[PDB]
RNA sequence: GUCUACGGCCAUACCACCCUGAACGCGCCCGAUCUCGUCUGAUCUCGGAAGCUAAGCAGGGUCGGGCCUGGUUAGUACUUGGAUGGGAGACCGCCUGGGAAUACCGGGUGCUGUAGGCU
RNA sequence: GCGGACUUAGCUCAGUUGGGAGAGCGCCAGACUGAAGAUCUGGAGGUCCUGUGUUCGAUCCACAGAGUUCGCACCA
RNA sequence: UUCGUUAAAGA
RNA sequence: GUUUCCGUAGUGUAGUGGUUAUCACGUUCGCCUAACACGCGAAAGGUCCCCGGUUCGAAACCGGGCGGAAACACCA
RNA sequence: GGGGAGUUUGACUGGGGCGGUACACCUGUCAAACGGUAACGCAGGUGUCCUAAGGCGAGCUCAGGGAGGACAGAAACCUCCCGUGGAGCAGAAGGGCAAAAGCUCGCUUGAUCUUGAUUUUCAGUACGAAUACAGACCGUGAAAGCGGGGCCUCACGAUCCUUCUGACCUUUUGGGUUUUAAGCAGGAGGUGUCAGAAAAGUUACCACAGGGAUAACUGGCUUGUGGCGGCCAAGCGUUCAUAGCGACGUCGCUUUUUGAUCCUUCGAUGUCGGCUCUUCCUAUCAUUGUGAAGCAGAAUUCGCCAAGCGUUGGAUUGUUC
RNA sequence: CUGUUUAAUUAAAACAAAGCAUCGCGAAGGCCCGCGGCGGGUGUUGACGCGAUGUGAUUUCUGCCCAGUGCUCUGAAUGUCAAAGUGAAGAAAUUCAAUGAAGCGCGGGUAAACGGCGGGAGUAACUAUGACUCUCUUAAGGUAGCCAAAUGCCUCGUCAU
RNA sequence: AAAUGGAUGGCGCUGGAGCGUCGGGCCCAUACCCGGCCGUCGCCGGCCUACGCCGCGACGAGUAGGAGGGCCGCUGCGGU
RNA sequence: UAUAGGGGCGAAAGACUAAUCGAACCAUCUAGUAGCUGGUUCCCUCCGAAGUUUCCCUCAGGAUAGCUGGCGCUCUCGCCCACGCAGUUUUAUCCGGUAAAGCGAAUGAUUAGAGGUCUUGGGGCCGAAACGAUCUCAACCUAUUCUCAAACUUUAAAUGGGUAAGAAGCCCGGCUCGCUGGCGUGGAGCCGGGGUGGAAUGCGAGUGCCUAGUGGGCCACUUUUGGUAAGCAGAACUGGC
């Protein structure tokens, strides 16, 4: 009952934010879309030719296609019975890269730098990334100065 | 005779009683859907790759075993 | 609306874009011997009363008006049908109009 | 008119008078400062201020009641021109009736069941000041006389605080008689203007 | 230390006012016969080069307005999860975690790619 | 959808053997007029519903479209 | 062919 | 309460198929009578209920109020 | 040609009908910062309009404000400056747009034909709409490119039948020619109840299968409304706020009225009033014991403990009243 | 008025009734029955008869409207109008054109046929009520009578008994 | 202030058997741990009805519904 | 004796027509249909829902999808290292526009005071009148100030959503292309070779067929729509009946 149309929540979502109205930059167009990029999807307000849908917007694909002056995503949709990967058209300025699997790239490459300086050296490297270790028993220092008393505040309105 | 008209609720949990799929396996993805253009770049060049393949191949898998 | 008198459109039989003269489309009348009209006499003829039902309910008060599209060349003679949107007003191909005119009624 | 024992506390999303309501009657109060309403600001020293405490709704005819009470218990008290109230409430949250009976069950039912435009309440948060007035040093208990027979008029429960500011503005009693006379405030009607010091150099120029 | 042509970042690079500009360059400027389009060589095109940095432009400045960034606001308003917590309600407090913004104050105001020329 | 009729000067109508225009009710100026009514004479107001072809020339010829009425069975 | 009415006295 | 309709000189009303201020009564001036009625020649009187939108242009088409007018409010 | 026969009387609905379309499609909110998410929720719209208001290229910048200029005034025409969207983009809103998607000018129909894929609704079915392509013929532009309708979000329709278009197409039944008929592919003639039946009313003479999924009684939640109290006191009370009153505001109780819901009852809980009869409550009319008055007496008013006992005879109306 | 009626919830103000009316029909007919025949009822009957309705003794009255829906009359002067028939095109199916029976439309009559009967404003030397007057208006605008009726929401209308 | 007589469950309770802060003990559910028995499932053993015999471990609730087993039962038929 | 069932008869009540009449009785079609009440017969064991999407003259019903059961198949473990998955966390990378806050920031409202003097309108003064001059008011501008906005917003949380965390990956060498084109240029495909220790925790996974029931729900914490409120009507997450 809520007139399930194109576009019927977008009143902020395919909006420019602000001090950002006007021509689209160059530097949008001129990237490097081939194909298995991961990239991401967010709808722009001033090119009305090649908006996803409402339901695409801020989520994260994969290239097949890549046509003249747009471009082709395989996304992976959740609805109601399970999610299904889907096949849409995009065009160039709705799109940017992913940022995520860049760093997985750098990660192997260090992990590969790090290997080949193992294999050469006979060093092992631990090139696992462990998470947060718990703290170390470190020691503090308290010289000069005594440690500041506090005490709370009284109420006053 | 009025019932109830639309709800959510209860979904959810039906959706996690058989725990809700990716597709997960696609090795060699499907082709349909791309480029006719790029299909007549594609076939043609599969089908030279069957016919005119072997002589340059064959002399340069014996120049790196020879090399190797 | 207003839709005018010749046409440079893509017949099907020479491949060109010719020029087409374009008409009104009438649906003509109703062929007596056909398929479904014989069968309809045939079910009609007896104590039947109306047999097939007759429309009652309508609602659209516009039609879409299409256009019949000849071409212009001779010996080539190729007609077709070209589709617009449900429009109340049509012109027929006169009455073309100009910004800078004044209305003098 | 309906009491306020039905039209209550929050419950709603504000509904002001804007475009889309268009039906709304008139408010009660229109006016909101009663005493010297061209005062300057070293003529009243001190103000006392009335604080919520409950997170309620006050209607604009309690409103109206209110400032009228505290308006003759000035007049009363310290005369004309020897105080200065403003209500720094105002009302835009306007309520909705459901009336019926226009006495059988053939009239309508829970059919149309979005109501009409009846009165303007005014949503008021914990901690918000009601109303506030300014007067002299030694008019320090009528303040606080007038303002407690507000707080008869007002329901819930609410308290009341003589404020450390002076009067209206945001700035201290304790540093405005140092601070007025040396370099920054300077009065500007009943309010009080700050300069800063980021400014062009023609304004310090025409000062001092 | 700079400019010109094409730019990327899109106000740290806009707006108002006041100073400086030596050499190329950028321009203002001098005229309609051909290409040109206008009521008007005002705008756009055609072959310039008598003067000029007055203007654009390029630098500097304004206890400048805006922009960006950092403290303050503020562990405050909010908020995931919990209780046989309080209160008649209104709401509030606590355990566990995350944590915002305006007034107020302080600092900056262009960085660079390609190709070419002047000290 | 057929067949047929009215589409005309402010209003009502006439007008093919196709050769440019009328009658009345309306307006103005005149004739007798104690005041009116009535009568008589002369003018303005018609690109004839519109468009397309025949004719030297369509108001009446032929087709189509646009408003009104008239009888008919009305297979998406 | 149409064309109504003019108080009261006061000679 | 619900659904429709109306609001125009002092009065009753016409009027847009967007580009008037329309008819009669009412008031006033003159002629006619000795003088009133009546008749004739004339003039004045309009926020087209109020506020906005569409359009070059609105009272006119539309939206919201104001004051009235019609029909229903039935089964227990 | 209701003399007679057969059939129908849409659906949603805080019971049904009346009212409305929330029945088909769009905008914003509800909507809780992915998306989805309800009601007869809210503020609105649509069944059209455009051979230009489509496409391309070029030129210009809007609404408004200030200053001036004969008639010229509040608005008639010309010029200068400021002018980031405060104008315009056919129309309801949202998004978006400045040498532009706005205004003007010059050509043009790409609003053409054809095969697939995808998005939207979604069951990942259809329709409508849209996207990126591909193949022809093209339009504009110097070329770049742009364009297969409207800057985007909606503006529209299945089977069967009818009609039109196309191949120098297939079948017209033993074989040939011609006419006709059928088919193939795509445009039209609609189902607004909008994924589409062809449809008036009454039954108090009614009947059947059912429902408390669903009203008219009582009872249950609530107290708007009705009634009964309290709070601060501007004033009435000759003077004087509180003897008695009390506006403007505000806090509660009751089911003795009415309203709201449908929780029980539809294989039945007999529906008003009156007569008669028993019990209970106090928010006390009188009686018993008291306090206060603007209580001199008498007669009244306001309160407290207090339901033990009384609380009529009648004319009218079926009456409750 | 006497009479009759819902047997098994009504006895009536209901039905019937004489009276007053209206319409059709001159027998190859009016109104009806029947599946059928020139078969039947009225009919062993003939406008003082039969058939179909309204109202309901007597007295006094029977107002005004054919705009609407019905009923009826007239004319191929006249639009439409189906089968059949006529003419033409073709090889024929088929198509076209004119000719046009009833009905409808065109005109009239009929309301003791169904039916219907208006709302504003200004007006009299106390004021009101208002004889009277202008305009819109339909087909006609409720006439003679009667009344809060068995008919009146306001209503327990106002006065009298 | 409300209608039959009635409700911290009642009885009752005031140096508490009320209120708020708490300390140590105490009571039990089909909850937990250990153990005995039945059944299901999983893994597995043996050349002892192989459709039988053991071994280990974790688990058993449930309307509509769906399966597996029945050396549960009734009637009749052929072998036995 | 005559009138017999859609017929008779009726001084008219739809009354009477064999205790039945607003359409008699008996038999047959007929065991008429019903989306509508009631009922549906032995035990044990295992698994075990839903009152939801969409469509229908659909609203007491059905179809489809979801939830569920049964039947299997393909594999994997038992002997310094596997394949894969998650209602989960961590490390990186995007997305939003609610809570909050603000309007001395745009839009819409809204309060009060001050300063300035352009403009017109209304009073008073110098006095023939005079923007010749003066005071106040009205409107305007500037800096302030009060209170807000579900259909306002510069800013902007918490919660949440998508993605990557490798042997399907990284690099090297070479062919093909009728795609593209200054270029052996770019891009896709094909062939050969090299090294697996690539965040935490837990778990053995993938897949095919057939089908019942379900399509009347309700309550509670929190976020909320209408209503004065409800044991009222309607939504979101989670849990329960
Ligand atoms: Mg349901
Ligand atoms: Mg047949
Ligand atoms: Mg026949
Ligand atoms: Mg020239
Ligand atoms: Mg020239
Ligand atoms: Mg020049
Ligand atoms: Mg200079
Ligand atoms: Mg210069
Ligand atoms: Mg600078
Ligand atoms: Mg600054
Ligand atoms: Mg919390
Ligand atoms: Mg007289
Ligand atoms: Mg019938
Ligand atoms: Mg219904
Ligand atoms: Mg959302
Ligand atoms: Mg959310
Ligand atoms: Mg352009
Ligand atoms: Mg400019
Ligand atoms: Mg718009
Ligand atoms: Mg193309
Ligand atoms: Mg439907
Ligand atoms: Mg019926
Ligand atoms: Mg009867
Ligand atoms: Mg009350
Ligand atoms: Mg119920
Ligand atoms: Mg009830
Ligand atoms: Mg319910
Ligand atoms: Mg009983
Ligand atoms: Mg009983
Ligand atoms: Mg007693
Ligand atoms: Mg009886
Ligand atoms: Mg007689
Ligand atoms: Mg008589
Ligand atoms: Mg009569
Ligand atoms: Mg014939
Ligand atoms: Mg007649
Ligand atoms: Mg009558
Ligand atoms: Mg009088
Ligand atoms: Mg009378
Ligand atoms: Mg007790
Ligand atoms: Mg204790
Ligand atoms: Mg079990
Ligand atoms: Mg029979
Ligand atoms: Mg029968
Ligand atoms: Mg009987
Ligand atoms: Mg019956
Ligand atoms: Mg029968
Ligand atoms: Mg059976
Ligand atoms: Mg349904
Ligand atoms: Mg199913
Ligand atoms: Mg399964
Ligand atoms: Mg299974
Ligand atoms: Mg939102
Ligand atoms: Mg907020
Ligand atoms: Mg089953
Ligand atoms: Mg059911
Ligand atoms: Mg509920
Ligand atoms: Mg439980
Ligand atoms: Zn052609």
């Amino acid at each position: 009952t809520n007139t399930k149309g194109k576009r019927r929540g977008t009143r902020y979502m395919f909006s420019r934010p602000f001090r950002k109205h006007g021509v689209v930059p160059l530097a949008t167009y001129m990237r490097i879309y081939k194909k298995g990029d991961i990239v991401d999807i967010k709808g722009m307000g001033t090119v009305q030719k090649g908006m996803p849908h409402k339901c695409y917007h801020g989520k994260t694909g994969r290239v097949y296609n890549v046509t003249q002056h747009a471009v082709g995503i395989v996304v992976n949709k959740q609805v109601k019975g399970k999610i299904l990967a889907k096949r849409i058209n995009v065009r160039i300025e709705h799109i940017k890269h992913s940022k995520s699997r860049d760093s997985f790239l750098k990660r192997v490459k260090e992990n590969d730098q790090k290997k080949k300086e193992a294999k050469e050296k006979g060093t092992w490297v631990q090139l696992k990334r462990q998470p947060a270790p718990p703290r170390e028993a470190h020691f503090v220092r308290t010289n000069g100065k005594e440690p500041e008393l506090l005490e709370p505040i009284p109420y006053e309105f | 005779a009025k019932s109830k008209n639309h709800t959510t609720h209860n979904q959810s949990r039906k959706w996690h009683r058989n725990g809700i799929k990716k597709p997960r396996s696609q090795r060699y993805e499907s082709l349909k859907g791309v480029d006719p253009k790029f299909l007549r770049n594609m076939r043609f060049a599969k089908k030279h790759n069957k016919k005119g393949l072997k002589k340059m191949q064959a002399n340069n898998a014996k120049a790196m075993s020879a090399r190797a | 609306v207003n839709v005018p008198k010749t046409r440079r459109t893509f017949c099907k039989k020479c491949g060109k874009h010719q020029p087409h003269k374009v008409t009104q489309y009438k649906k003509g009348k109703d062929s007596l011997y056909a398929q479904g009209k014989r069968r309809y006499d045939r079910k009609q003829s007896g104590y039947g009363g109306q047999t097939k039902p007759i429309f009652r309910k309508k609602a659209k008060t516009t039609k879409k008006i299409v256009l019949r599209l000849e071409c212009v060349e001779p010996n080539c003679r190729s007609k077709r049908m070209l589709a617009i949107k449900r429009c109340k007003h049509f012109e027929l191909g006169g009455d073309k109009k100009r910004k800078g005119q004044v209305i003098q009624f | 008119r309906r009491p306020a024992r039905c039209y209550r506390y929050c419950k709603n999303k504000p509904y002001p008078k804007s475009r889309f309501c268009r039906g709304v009657p008139d408010a009660k109060i229109r006016i909101f400062d009663l005493g010297r309403k061209k005062a300057k600001v070293d003529e009243f020293p001190l103000c006392g201020h009335m604080v919520s405490d409950e997170y309620e709704q006050l209607s604009s005819e309690a409103l109206e009641a209110a400032r009228i009470c505290a308006n003759k218990y000035m007049v009363k008290s310290c005369g004309k021109d020897g105080f200065h109230i403003r209500v720094r409430l105002h009302p835009f949250h306007v309520i909705r009736i459901n009336k019926m009976l226009s006495a059988d069950r053939l009239q309508t039912g829970m059919r149309g069941a979005f109501g009409k435009p009846q009165g303007t309440v005014a949503r008021v948060h914990i901690g918000q000041v009601i109303m506030s007035i300014r007067t002299k040093l030694q008019n320090k208990e009528h303040v606080i006389e007038a303002l407690r027979r507000a707080k008869f008029k007002f329901p819930g429960r609410q308290k009341i605080h003589i404020s450390k500011k002076w009067g209206f503005t945001k700035f201290n009693a304790d540093e405005f008689e140092d601070m007025v006379a040396e370099k920054r405030l300077i009065p500007d009607g009943c309010g009080v203007k700050y300069i800063p010091n980021r400014g062009p150099l023609d304004k310090w120029r025409a000062l001092h």
